[PDB]
RNA sequence: GCUCAACGGAUAAAAGGUACUCCGGGGAUAACAGGCUGAUACCGCCCAAGAGUUCAUAUCGACGGCGGUGUUUGGCACCUCGAUGUCGGCUCAUCACAUCCUGGGGCUGAAGUAGGUCCCAAGGGUAUGGCUGUUCGCCAUUUAAAGUGGUACGCGAGCUGGGUUUAGAACGUCGUGAGACAGUUCGGUCCCUAUCUGCCGUGGGCGCUGGAGAACUGAGGGGGGCUGCUCCUAGUACGAGAGGACCGGAGUGGACGCAUCACUGGUGUUCGGGUUGUCAUGCCAAUGGCACUGCCCGGUAGCUAAAUGCGGAAGAGAUAAGUGCUGAAAGCAUCUAAGCACGAAACUUGCCCCGAGAUGAGUUCUCCCUGACCCUUUAAGGGUCCUGAAGGAACGUUGAAGACGACGACGUUGAUAGGCCGGGUGUGUAAGCGCAGCGAUGCGUUGAGCUAACCGGUACUAAUGAACCGUGAGGCUUAACCU
RNA sequence: AAUUCCUUGUCGGGUAAGUUCCGACCUGCACGAAUGGCGUAAUGAUGGCCAGGCUGUCUCCACCCGAGACUCAGUGAAAU
RNA sequence: ACACAGGUGGUCAGGUAGAGAAUACCAAGGCGCUUGAGAGAACUCGGGUGAAGGAACUAGGCAAAAUGGUGCCGUAACUUC
RNA sequence: GCUCGCCGGAAGACCAAGGGUUCCUGUCCAACGUUAAUCGGGGCAGGGUGAGUCGACCCCUAAGGCGAGGCCGAAAGGCG
RNA sequence: AGGACCGAACCGACUAAUGUCGAAAAAUUAGCGGAUGACUUGUGGCUGGGGGUGAAAGGCCAAUCAAACCGGGAGAUAGCU
């Protein structure tokens, strides 16, 4: 998924970023990114995220 | 959107409009001839013909809505006891309407209304 | 709002070309007095149809 | 013209006393429930001892309402109040047995003869 | 020799903050939007072992490859810093299909019913709420379906200003301090009468080659285009049981659009009545004024909806995907190459409205106009006087017509409007008087009195006769018909 | 938490559904004792959240009374 | 800046109802506010009413609506009593 | 002049402040009045303000000002 | 008795609408806060520009305030327009 948000100002300006949010299925997980300035990155810090809390519930399964 | 609809607003509230013909309608029968608008000499007519059928009819009743309306001890004087008399046979509209031209001032259609008879 | 650009006279003329006003062409003298008034309309000495109904 | 939002007082002994319609059933985007109509509501207020509590979601058939239906003959027939009668969301069968007033003759459809049978009057 | 931290060294003595800001400049240089590009994103294809019961072509398809779109984040500064001045919501939308439904089909490992994947298709429809400032998302409850995007991440000279961005303030962190921030948290002016284009309506002038009053043909244009459930066919076909069709028909709802007040209601400050405080008519009585109509209770006509009827087509022609028939090129096969037939809410029509300014200015029907002179650039000429018709307009009484025009009805050869009469309808037992009662008050007279826009009649009033505009037989050329 | 980035953290309650609200745990990015700490009746045009009453705010708008708007007569601007 | 819905100290300030100089109607007295007349469209502003439901609107019950007086009855948690 | 409506602890009647003839009368209508105007706080001309008791002035002081001499300060000038 | 309560005058200015070339260079309309006090107001004085005053905003100091107005340096300077 992907969306937008907004950001500061000092006089009229209107800077919109973007934001990543992983959502899976089978466990309901739902992680988002807005670390780096750039889409790709972020959706992959997001998977870094992603894999590690996946990696998590692994852990208290076992 | 007016569909059928009757009586003419005059820019005037109900309350102001109403005490408007009663006090035009008692200056009527007083001088039987009056110069006013067009517009409000037209609606004059819905008022004070109501009354001259009111005055054919003698009675204490009537008298009281002859006072009820107008409000005025010197109109029924002349009601009663002139108009209903000489108006007895006539069979309604007693009153005339003639358009005399347009006022100087704001350039409105002038009438001159006047009672029927009026025989001087 | 207003003009970006002014209109020029030929525009300005062209939008008052019907603000031009009519004629009356109703004129009509009285039978009696034979005044010129105006048609429907009492004559100046209160006289309409050749009759004086205002007496004035 | 029972819409959403509408607090309706229940005409049957299930124990339940005021309820809510969430959702009128139907067509889609529908604004108004018939006094024949279905409409999903929740229970707001109950008693005790009862077969249901408040909380629950479930089906309901509208039996009285205060705009009240019209005949063939164009007669209408105002009530005093808004009620319904419990269903089971699944079965749509009713829950409880006893129903404290009438009724409309619009309600013999045979899918609710129970209600008709059960109603002291009409 | 000091010294040139930046090493042609501003003398070899010199750190920060500003969102209270201010001045001079820049799209030479950033944020929003647009533009070029398309790495990334999205979509669609190519080969392909294997996973898969046998078999990848039932899909998926690793490892790799080739392109499209300009919907993401970015790259470059081309446009604007003598202003392009907003995220989201509300309202209103409009277009493209890579289709969410509904519709037409191929295959099945779809038995049936019901699904999966792919092809064709944009006509029309494409929710209600809780949380958040929200786009998004989560959840609840529906629905036939709750599609994906473009349109300055549509729309702020249409609204809101919640978020974020002015000045005040507080908390945590950082800083010696001013103050700052991958921060959050209270309170914080949204300016403008529309010249032009455009759009929704409505008129004036002229033109249509004679003028005028009506009725239509009809190019072309727009509106309309959704759909569920129940029963029947038949609880048949298929099926092991459980389940349970296609096609065609009938009935009934939801949303939407049009029209209409007969029905149920709303309003009804122009109708009737109740009543509080107070003023006035000398007093009581009876009424009127004022206090949002003083507050209220009911209510006619209209307007109006929540109310009542109606519509969405059916059908036809030509096609899409597709099924075909015949059939050669290729003695066979094959839907195609000639030829022929079916085939979608899609295209053109059929349904409704606008419409001859369609200057290509149409057709039909009816009515009216056929007088002397001059000058004569000897012209489709102009001027004088005599004539001025059909019809229209003006003015007037007005309309369920209407912003102003326009449109419709009537103008005494009269029901156009008002008044009047009768009744309806609404309101609820008037006033005065008699009787009873201590009195308030009640009873009888009386379902009376009073009744705006309603209906049927009546010329009492006002719609005056006439004047005004408008004319005198309508060019040339050619051909066809009568002398 | 007026302080918690990750985070709408995980459980209780409240609603059919609650990123806010009210209790609790403590994993305190980055609470902390006169930069006062934790509570606190009363008070507040205070911030946040529920319940009842109540209503046209809304589903969903309709009608009516007035001042403009429109027409007529007089006068007569402005930004650009 | 104007014959401008603003600002400007002190005194007197009545009758009925009313606790009151609130307020409603009036007295003495003073004005009808220096552009009017028709029309009764959309729409804007100032107000009234509304079937059924009752916040579902929205950033938020903002605005509107509602409650409202005197006498008596009665009144919790908590508390610095 | 006859009715209607509005304010009435004010849109009323008097003083101080402050303006400065705007007050009254006759007369005129171009300019001024957001319209017309024989009307007016408009133009023109004439007229009106009478106090031992009202107020100011006067006598006496408050905050505070000035301030002979005096102290201080480049001068100006400051305090008193 | 009360920086006590309800509430006019009076003072103030929280909410909404109208207004925004307005009637008005911050007002009007309908509701609100205080209303015997740290209250409000009239008259006359004192403190003044990098100083005055401040229940502290960087708010006010004659509609002009992170530095008033007037005159003079001064035709300041301007690599910019």
């Amino acid at each position: 998924d992907v969306y937008r948000t907004s950001g500061a100002g000092g006089q009229h300006v209107n800077r919109t970023e973007s934001a990543v949010r992983i959502t899976h299925i089978p466990t309901g997980i739902v992680t988002q990114c807005q670390n780096d300035r750039s889409q790709h990155k972020n959706k992959d810090q997001a998977m870094k995220q992603m894999k590690a809390k996946l990696y998590e519930l692994e852990m208290q399964k076992k | 959107m007016r569909h059928r609809k009757s009586g003419r607003q005059l820019n005037r509230n109900s309350s102001h409009r109403q005490a408007m013909f009663r006090n035009m309608a008692g200056s009527l029968v007083r001088h039987e001839i009056i110069k006013t608008t067009l517009p409000k000499a037209k609606e004059l007519r819905r008022v004070v013909e109501p009354l001259i059928t009111l005055a054919k009819t003698d009675s204490v009743a009537n008298r009281r809505l002859a006072f009820a309306r107008t409000r005025d001890n010197e109109i029924v004087a002349k009601l009663f006891n002139e108009l209903g008399p000489r108006f007895a046979s006539r069979a309604g509209g007693y009153t005339r309407i003639l358009k005399c031209g347009f006022r100087a001032g704001d350039n409105a259609p002038m009438a001159y209304i006047e009672l029927v008879d009026r025989s001087e | 709002a207003v003009q970006q650009n002014k209109p020029t006279r030929s525009k300005r003329g062209m939008r008052r070309s019907h603000d031009a006003l009519t004629a009356v062409t109703s004129l009509s003298v009285d039978k009696t007095s034979g005044e010129k008034h105006l048609r429907h309309h009492i004559t100046a000495d209160g006289y309409y149809r050749g009759r004086k109904v205002i007496a004035k | 013209m029972i819409q959403e939002q509408t607090m309706l007082n229940v005409a049957d002994n299930s124990g339940a006393r005021r309820v809510m319609c969430i959702k009128v059933l139907g067509g889609s985007h529908r604004r108004y429930a018939g006094v024949g109509d279905i409409i999903k509501i929740t229970i707001k207020e109950a008693i005790p001892r009862g077969k249901v509590k408040k909380g629950d979601v479930l089906k309901a058939v509208v039996v009285r309402t205060k705009k009240g239906v019209r005949r063939p003959d164009g007669s209408v027939i105002r009530f005093d109040g808004n009620a319904c009668v419990l269903l089971n969301n699944n079965s749509e069968q009713p829950i409880g047995t006893r129903i404290f007033g009438p009724v409309t003759r619009e309600l013999r459809s045979e899918k609710f003869m129970k209600i008709i049978s059960l109603a002291p009057e009409v």
